[PDB]
C-alpha cells in the first residue's frame, strides 16, 4: 500500500505533502488498524497499530509483536526485509489476486486475503453444466444418451488427457437436457460436456 | 544557482540547567493529561451504546473513517474537545460528531460523521457549531465535503439554541446548496436512520449512498413502520432520493471511494516549490524551551528553528521592533511569512508587522502567526495611546489580506494584541493552541483592578463610602473567574481555536494544514485606507 | 401601452361578524402592548443616568440622531427590542445601542450609536451581536456606515461571550476593514470618552470627528489624566488620529453631513419603476383579518391585497398547489416577486415555489416571503417522506437566490418550513415579525408526544415499566417551555427576527426596506445540481 | 491510492445459442454489404476520368491525403456515403469531395479534399453541405483546416440549391473569415485548376500553396490562355496571391507539413487522464449480441462493458428509471459519461438522465449518448402526456450542456426520442450509426394508422363513407416509404448521421472523437429554466 501511495505521489504537482506519507498518524492518539488474513480455512484477527518511529506493533490473539521493516528489489524480484520481536530475516514477497506469496529459504507460505462480499459478483453461481474436462483430451466413451435419467456418480464420459484417463460423473440426480461433444471429439479445458434440464 | 550556503537558525539548549529540567516536567505533565483526556473521549458514547450500535451491525463511526480514508494516510482531526464540560451533567464526547482532513482515492475531502452512541446522534448546540466550522473551513479551501449521516436529529431540549438563529442547523444546508453551486462536491453517505434534520442533508447532496437496511430516510419519523416510511429499497426504486444502493457499511464506504474517483479534479499549486528537509534539531526540546509558566519569556526565534525545513530562517526588519519576529522560511517545501511574538507590542512593531504583511500579499505567500501577547504587570500603561494609532494598521492590514492564513496560539492571548495577531474573528484557514496556552480580554488581576477603581469613583462622586472589605469581596470572584475562564480546556470545549495540539506534532500539523489550504488558488489582496 | 384594465385582488371583509370584532380586539391589545413597551424601552437608561449625560454637556442618542439625518425624513430603527429581559437582574433597554437607516445628505446610511446611559456604554453581548448584525446588512446593502462612538468597552464580566470567538467584538474591526476596503465609506464620530476597544474603531474609520473637550481617545483609560492621555487637541495636533475638530455636538453632526455629502457617490437602480400607488383597501383591517389565534387560517391573498401598490397582483400556477401563493406585484414602484403560505406545504407546493424562484432570479427582481407555517394538529405525518424529496428543492433555490430577499413572518414559523421560506438562516436582506407570530423546531404538544414515545420504547427494551404519571411529568415542563421560548419577544430579545412591526405599518417598512437594498447592484445568480 | 479493486461490468454470452448465430449471421452480412460498398465508392469517379487526371500529372486525392498525413498516423474518413443513389442517374462517389480528420506534423487537423474525377470537381448540393459540416466539426473543435482546391465551381444546374440560401455555398467563405478571425489557421493548396468559386478559397486562407502550372487561380475561367489568366507563376510574383510556389504535388505537401509545423500550436488537455486499458471481452461479439432484428431487446450494458477501458463502469441511479442507464467509465484514459437506452422512455427515466446530464455539465466530463428508442407495438399511449412533461427537461438539459457530446445510434432512433438522447438537431460534436439503425418521426405502421383514423373521422363528419379498401390502399404507400426512408444508407446519402461504423470498431472510432474534440477548451454550462 505505501508502494502504491508514492507511485501516486510521483504524478502529482504536490510531491512533499505530509498527506502523501504512509503513518497513519492521529492528533494525540495512535492508529490501529483491524486487518484480517486467511491462513487455510482459518481467518486470522490482526490488530496493527502505526508507531510514530515507523515501526508496527501487532496483536494476534493474546501475542503481541513488534515488526518493522522495508521493501528492496533485488533483479526484477521485489524482497522484504522485515525483523519480527528483533528476529531478522529475508523473503521474496509476491502479491498476485488475493494470494500473499512469501518465500524464504526456510520455506513458502500462501496467505488469502478475504474478498469484500460486494465485490464477489453477488448471485455468482445459478447452476453447474457437467463437471468439466480436467483437461484438453480425446473423448474415449460417452454413457449418457440425449435423454438420461442419472443420479449423482453415475458416469457420463471417459476422456484420455497426455495418456490419462479420466471419468465424468454426474453432479446432480436430473435427467440430462442434452450432450455437447460425441465419441472421438477432443474436448477443451473447461468447456461444458452435459446439459441438464431446469429443475 | 540555488546552492549558495546559508546561515541556520536555532541554538543547542542547555540540558543540565535546573529551568530547562521543570519546564520539561511541566510541559510533560500537561501533554500526558491532554493524551490521557483524548483517549477518554476516543472511547465514545459509551458500553452500552457501543454494544447496541454493534449488535445493530453498523460500525463504530471511527472504524468508517478509517476505512474510508486512503490506507496508512494521516488523518487530521480538528476540535476533539468540543462539548468538554460544557454542560452541567451531561457527557459529550467529541460533542457527538467527528470531523477531519484525509485523503480519499488520492483527494483531501473534509469528512464529517455523526456519533450515534452520543444521544442516538441528537444535534447538541456544540454539535451544530462544529459542523458549520467544518464546513467552512472545506468551502474556504474548496475541499469536497463526504457525511456520514446518522443522527436523531436536532436535541429537543435546548431547541432554542440550535434552530432559529443564522448559525443555527439551517445554515448547515445553506452551506450545502452554495457549496454545491460553487463545484464543490457533496457527498452524503446515509448510513443509519435520519430524521426531519438528518433528511435533507441527503437530498441536497449530490450523490446519495443508503445501506440496505440500516439506512432509512424519513422527513418525518414514525413517533406506520420505518422501513415502509423510508428505506433503502423503497428510496432507491420508487421515491427516487438514494444514489446507490449498499449491502452493508463495507460496501457503502467502497462506493464512496469509488465516487470520489469519478470526480475529475486535480490539485494543482501556484506557490512554488522546493525539496523538503528536516529541521536541524528536535521538537522535543520545545517541552524545555517554553515550560508552563507565562511569566517567564522564551525567544520564539528556538520554536521558529525548531518547526522550518532545515532550520533555515530569513529575518526581516531584525533591528527595528524587536519585540516582533518576521521573516520568510519554508515548511515541507511550501513558502511562508512567520509572524512571531517576542514581547510587548510597541509602534515599530505594528509598523513592521504592516510592511511584512503587504509584502507577503503581494508575493502571494502564506502566512504563518505565532502568538505569545504579554501581560500588563511589566507597563500600566506606556502611553497606549501611542500604540493604538499604529495597532489599527496592522489590523487592517491582517483583516484585508487574501494570502493563507494560519495562526498558533503559543503563549497567552490578551487584548487587542488578539486582534492584532490574526486572532479567530478574522477568518485564519486554521487555529491552534498549545496546552499551556491562555486567552482571555486581560489579565485577571488587571481586570480586578479597572473594576475596583470605577466604583471607588462612582461611590466617591456618590458620596457613599467604598469600604476596603468590600473592594477585596469584589476582587476575589472576577480572578478567578478569568483563571477558569482562560483555560485552553475552555476555548476549545467552545469550537473557538479548533483543537489543542501537543507542540511535538507542531511541524506535522503545520504541513498537513498548509497542505490542504493550498488546494484553493491565492486571490488578489485588496486593501482599505491606510491611516499612514 | 401600459394602459390595460387588470383586475384588482382583495375583497371587504365584514365588520359586523363578531370573528371579525374578536381578531381586531386581540390584535389592537397585542399592537397596544408593544406600542407601550417600545415607549418605556425608548426611555433610555435611567433618570440619573440621563441627568448626568445631560449635565456632562452631551446630547442624548435619540437627539444625535435626529439631528444627524435629513429634516422630516423617516428613521428606520432596527431590533428595538434587544435584549429585552435577556440577562435576570440587569436591564439593557435597546440592547445599550442604536442602529437604523436613514437619509443624510440624501443618502442612505446605517447609523450605529452607543447609549452611553446603559451600562456606560459597556458592550453586552447581545450589543456585541446588534452591531455585527447592522454591520452585515449595511455590507450587503452597500450603505455607509456612520457611528457615534461614546462606550466603555467590552463589559468586564461576561467577557468570555464578547471576546473570544469569531462573532465577537473583533468581528466589528473585520467588518470595518472589508467594508472600507470595498469603498463602503466608514465614519466615525467620536461624541465621548472611548476605551481599548472603543479607541480601535476611529482608527480604522476613513474620517475621524472628535468633539474638543467630551471625546477622549485613549487605547487604554487612566485606570495621567484622561484629557492629557487622550484629548481632541491632543489628537488633532499631535498624535493625528482626529481628522475633524468640533467644538460640540452639534457641530461634530453638521461636520459628518458635510463629510457624507463629499461621498461623491450617485444611487442607479437597475430594476425597472412605475408611478406608485395606493393599496386599495385600508391596512387596519389586517388587525380583523389576521386576529391573534394560529389555530384559525386566513387568505394570505387579503394581506397582500392590502399592502401592494393599487391592490394588483398576478398570481402563478394558481390552481396547482394551491397551498402557496406566488405572483407579480409592485410596491412602491419597485416590481417584487410574493411567495406566501396559505396552508401545509405539498411536494406541489414545493416544485411552484422552486419555479416561481427560478423565473424570478432570472428576471433579477427582488422576492418578498410572507411565512405562516401550519401545526400537524390536523396531519399527523401525511408520508412526509415525499415532502422532503421536494422540500430540498426549495430550500436550495432558495439558498442560491442572489436577489434581493426579505421575509417577514405574520404567522407561524416551524420545522423545515421555516428553512424553505427563506428563514434567518438563509441570509435574507431584511426578516421582520407581526406581534402575534411564534417560532420554534416543532409545536410543544407535539415534541412532547416525541419525547415521550422515545422513553417509553427505550424503557420497554430496557424492560423498565414507563409509568403514566412519569409521561404526563415528562410532557408538562416541554409544553411550558416551548410556548415561552416561541414568543415573538423571546425572540426579538436576540437579534434573530430583527424588530416587531405593527401590521398596520407592514407597506410602510417594506418599502423602506426594498429601497434601501436597491442601493446594491444585483448579481447573477448560479444554482447547485437540481435533483430532479 | 488508485488501487482499490472494481467490479467489472460484461458477461460471456453463450455461443452455442442459435439466436447468437443468427444475429451474428445477420450483422456479418451487413458489414460485409457495408465493406464492398464503401470499396467500390473508393473506386472514385471512374476509369477514364482516373487515367487523365494521372495523365495531367497530379495526384489522387487518396494518394494526396495518404502523403499530407504523418506516415502510419490513421484517418478518420467523414460520411463516406454522401450522394449514395441520392440523385437518380447521376453517381457522385462520395459527394464528391473528401473529409476527415487526421495528424499533420503532430497536430490534429481536419482535411476537405476535392475529387476531381468526380464531374471536374464541380460542387453538387450534397458537397456543398459536406463541407459545411466539415467546417463547422472544425470551428467548433478549434481544429487547423486544410484545403486541396481542385474544383470546377458549383455544378451549373440544380444552381438553386447550391448558391443562394444561407447554407450554401457562400456559408463556406464565411466560416472561413469566422474561424480565421478566431485564431483557427486556415491552409489553401490550389493542386489544380479552380474557378470562380474555388478562386476565393486561396483568397481568404491565410496561407496558400499553388502548383507551378497544374495550379490555375482565375477569378473567371477563360470559357485569354488558362495559364496566363491565372498560374503560379503569375499569382506568385505580380499578382501576389500565391504565398508558396510548389513544383508539383509532393512538393506540396511537403511545403504544407512545413508550413503547419510552424504553427506555434501545442494541445492542452483540461480534462483528468489516467492510463488506458482494452475491454474485457472481445468487440467481434457484438454482432451476436446485437444482431439485426429491431424486434428483439439487447442489454446496453454488453455493449458498453465490450467498448469501456477494462470493462469498468459505475452505473448511476441503478434501480431507479432503469430504462435508461447511465454511469461514469474511461474511453483511452478520458473519462466519459455514458447514457444508453434499455427500454421505453419513462417520467423516471428523463428525471434521471437529466440529473446525470447536470452532473456531468458540473464536473466537465464529455458525454456519449447510445441511442436505442423503442417502437409503440408494446404500449399504444401510456398516457403519454406524463412523458411530456418530464422529457422536455431532458431536451433542455442536453440541449443547454456545453461539454463534448458524441452520439452513436446503435438501434432505432424515433419520435421526441432522438431529440431526448442528442439527436443530430442539437449539435453533438460527432454523430455515428451502425449499419443495423432505422430512424424516422416514427414506425411506418403506426404513421398509416395514425393517417387513417383521422381520414376517418373527417369522412364522417362530412358524412362521406370511407371504404375498407380505400384504407387499406391509403396505408400500403405509408409503410413502403417510411420503410425505404429509414434505412441507414438514406439517412448516409444526405450528409445526417456522418458516416457508417462497423461496430468492431466503435471503441477506436469514439477514442479517435474523444482526442480530436479535447483540442477545445471545455466552458462553463448554463442552464434556462428548469421547469421542475
Ligand atoms: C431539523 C429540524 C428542523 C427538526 C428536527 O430535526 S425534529 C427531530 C426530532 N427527533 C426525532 O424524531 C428522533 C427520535 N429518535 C429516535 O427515533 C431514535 O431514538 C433514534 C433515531 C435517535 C435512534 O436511537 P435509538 O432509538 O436506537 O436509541 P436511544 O437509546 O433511544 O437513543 C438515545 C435516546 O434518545 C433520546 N433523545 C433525546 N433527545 C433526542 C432527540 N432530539 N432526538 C432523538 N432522540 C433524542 C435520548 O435522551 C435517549 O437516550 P438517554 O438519553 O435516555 O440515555
Ligand atoms: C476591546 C478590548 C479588546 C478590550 C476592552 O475593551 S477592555 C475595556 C475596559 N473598560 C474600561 O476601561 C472602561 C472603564 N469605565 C470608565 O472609565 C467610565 O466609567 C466610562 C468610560 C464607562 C464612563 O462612565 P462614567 O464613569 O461616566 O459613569 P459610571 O456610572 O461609572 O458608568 C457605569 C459604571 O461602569 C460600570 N461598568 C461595568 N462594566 C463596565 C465595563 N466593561 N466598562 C466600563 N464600565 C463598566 C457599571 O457597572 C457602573 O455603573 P453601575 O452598574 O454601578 O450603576
Ligand atoms: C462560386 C460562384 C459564386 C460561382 C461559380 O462557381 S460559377 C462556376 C462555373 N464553372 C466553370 O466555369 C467551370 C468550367 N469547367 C472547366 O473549365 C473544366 O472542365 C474543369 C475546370 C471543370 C476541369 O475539367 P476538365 O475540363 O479537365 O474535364 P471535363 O471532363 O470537361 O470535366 C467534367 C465536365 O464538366 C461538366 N460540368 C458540369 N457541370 C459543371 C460545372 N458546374 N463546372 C464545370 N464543369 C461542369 C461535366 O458534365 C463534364 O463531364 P461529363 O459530365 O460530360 O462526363
Ligand atoms: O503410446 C505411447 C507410449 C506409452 C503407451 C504405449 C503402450 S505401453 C503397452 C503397449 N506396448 C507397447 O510397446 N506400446 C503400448
Amino acid at each position: 500500500e505505501k508502494a502504491m501511495t508514492d507511485t501516486f505521489t510521483l504524478q502529482a504537482h504536490d510531491q512533499f505533502s505530509p498527506f502523501s506519507s504512509s503513518s497513519g498518524r492521529r492528533l494525540n492518539i495512535s492508529y490501529t488498524r483491524n486487518m484480517t488474513l486467511k491462513d487455510g480455512k482459518n481467518n486470522v484477527a490482526i490488530a496493527v497499530t502505526y508507531n510514530h518511529d515507523g515501526s508496527y506493533s501487532m496483536q494476534i490473539e493474546d501475542k503481541t509483536f513488534q515488526v518493522l521493516g522495508n521493501l528492496y528489489s533485488e533483479g526484477d524480484c521485489t524482497y522484504l526485509k522485515c525483523s519480527v520481536n528483533g528476529v531478522a530475516s529475508k523473503a521474496k514477497l509476491i502479491i498476485l489476486e488475493n494470494t500473499i506469496y512469501l518465500f524464504s529459504k526456510e520455506g513458502s507460505i500462501e496467505i488469502d486475503i478475504p474478498v469484500p462480499k460486494y465485490l464477489s459478483s453477488v448471485s455468482s453461481q445459478e447452476t453447474q453444466g457437467g463437471p468439466l474436462a480436467p483437461m484438453t483430451g480425446t473423448i474415449e466413451k460417452v454413457f449418457v444418451k440425449a435423454g438420461d435419467k442419472v443420479k449423482a456418480g453415475d458416469s457420463l464420459m471417459v476422456m484420455i488427457a497426455m495418456k490419462m484417463e479420466h471419468t465424468i460423473k454426474s453432479p446432480k440426480d436430473g435427467t440430462v437436457k442434452k450432450v455437447f461433444y460425441r465419441e472421438g471429439a477432443q474436448a477443451n479445458r473447461h468447456t461444458p460436456l452435459v446439459e441438464f434440464e431446469e429443475e | 544557482y540555488h546552492g549558495d550556503s546559508v546561515a541556520s537558525l536555532g541554538t543547542q539548549p542547555d540540558l543540565g540547567s535546573a529551568l530547562y529540567q521543570e519546564n520539561y516536567k511541566q510541559m510533560k505533565a500537561l501533554v500526558n493529561q491532554l493524551h490521557e483526556r483524548v483517549e477518554h473521549i476516543k472511547l465514545g458514547g459509551g458500553e452500552k451504546a457501543r454494544a447496541l450500535h454493534i449488535s445493530r451491525g453498523k460500525l463504530l463511526p471511527r472504524e468508517r473513517i478509517d476505512n474510508l480514508i486512503d490506507p496508512g494516510s494521516p488523518f487530521l482531526e480538528l476540535s476533539q474537545f468540543a462539548g468538554y464540560q460544557l454542560y452541567d451533567n451531561e457527557e459529550v464526547p467529541g460533542g457527538g460528531i467527528i470531523t477531519g482532513i484525509g485523503r480519499v482515492s488520492g483527494v483531501e475531502c473534509m469528512i464529517i460523521a455523526n456519533d450515534a452512541t452520543v444521544k442516538g446522534g441528537a444535534y447538541y448546540p456544540v454539535t451544530v457549531k462544529k459542523q458549520l466550522r467544518a464546513q467552512e473551513i472545506a468551502m474556504q479551501n474548496r475541499l469536497p465535503c463526504i457525511y456520514l449521516v446518522d443522527s436523531g436529529g436536532a436535541y429537543l431540549p435546548r431547541q432554542a439554541d440550535v434552530f432559529p438563529d443564522r448559525d443555527h442547523f439551517g445554515r448547515t444546508f445553506y452551506n450545502q446548496a452554495i457549496m454545491s453551486s460553487k463545484n464543490i462536491a457533496q457527498i452524503a453517505v446515509v448510513m443509519g436512520s435520519c430524521t426531519a434534520g438528518g433528511a435533507y442533508v441527503p437530498a441536497m447532496a449530490d450523490e446519495n449512498i443508503i445501506v440496505r437496511k440500516q439506512g432509512t430516510i424519513f422527513l418525518a419519523g414514525p413517533p406506520v413502520s420505518a422501513e415502509d416510511l423510508g428505506g433503502a429499497d423503497l428510496h432507491c426504486r420508487k421515491s427516487g432520493v438514494s444514489d446507490h444502493w449498499a449491502l452493508d457499511d463495507h460496501h457503502a464506504l467502497h462506493l464512496t471511494r469509488k465516487v470520489v474517483r469519478n470526480l475529475n479534479y486535480q490539485k494543482k499549486l501556484d506557490v512554488t516549490i522546493e525539496p523538503s528537509e528536516e529541521p536541524l534539531f528536535p521538537a522535543d526540546e520545545l517541552y524545555g524551551i517554553v515550560g508552563a509558566n507565562l511569566k517567564r519569556s522564551f525567544d520564539v526565534r528556538e520554536v521558529i528553528a525548531r518547526i522550518v525545513d532545515g532550520s533555515r530562517f530569513t529575518e526581516f526588519k531584525a533591528f527595528y521592533g524587536d519585540t516582533l519576529v518576521t521573516g520568510f522560511a519554508r515548511i515541507f517545501g511550501y513558502p511562508v511569512g512567520i509572524v512571531g511574538n517576542n514581547g510587548v507590542l510597541f509602534s515599530e512593531s505594528a509598523k513592521k508587522g504592516t510592511h511584512f504583511v503587504q509584502l507577503c500579499c503581494q508575493r502571494n505567500i502564506p502566512l504563518l502567526f505565532l502568538q505569545n501577547i504579554t501581560g500588563f504587570m511589566v507597563g500600566r500603561e506606556y502611553e497606549a495611546e501611542g500604540i493604538a494609532k499604529d495597532g489599527a494598521k496592522m489590523v487592517a492590514a491582517v483583516a484585508c489580506a487574501q494570502v493563507p492564513k494560519i495562526t498558533l496560539i503559543i503563549g497567552g492571548s490578551y487584548g487587542a494584541g488578539n486582534y492584532g495577531m490574526c486572532g479567530r474573528a478574522y477568518s485564519p484557514r486554521f487555529l491552534y493552541i498549545w496546552p499551556n496556552a491562555r486567552i482571555s480580554v486581560m489579565g485577571g488581576e488587571q481586570a480586578a483592578n479597572v473594576l475596583a477603581t470605577i466604583t471607588k469613583d462612582q461611590r466617591a462622586r456618590e458620596g457613599k463610602q467604598f469600604s476596603s472589605a468590600d473592594e477585596a469581596a469584589l476582587k476575589e470572584p472576577i480572578i478567578k473567574k478569568f483563571e477558569e475562564e482562560g483555560n485552553p480546556y475552555y476555548s476549545s470545549a467552545r469550537v473557538w481555536d479548533d483543537g489543542i495540539i501537543d507542540p511535538a506534532d507542531t511541524r506535522l500539523v503545520l504541513g498537513l494544514s498548509f497542505s490542504a489550504a493550498l488546494n484553493a488558488p491565492i486571490e488578489k489582496t485588496d486593501f482599505g485606507i491606510f491611516r499612514m
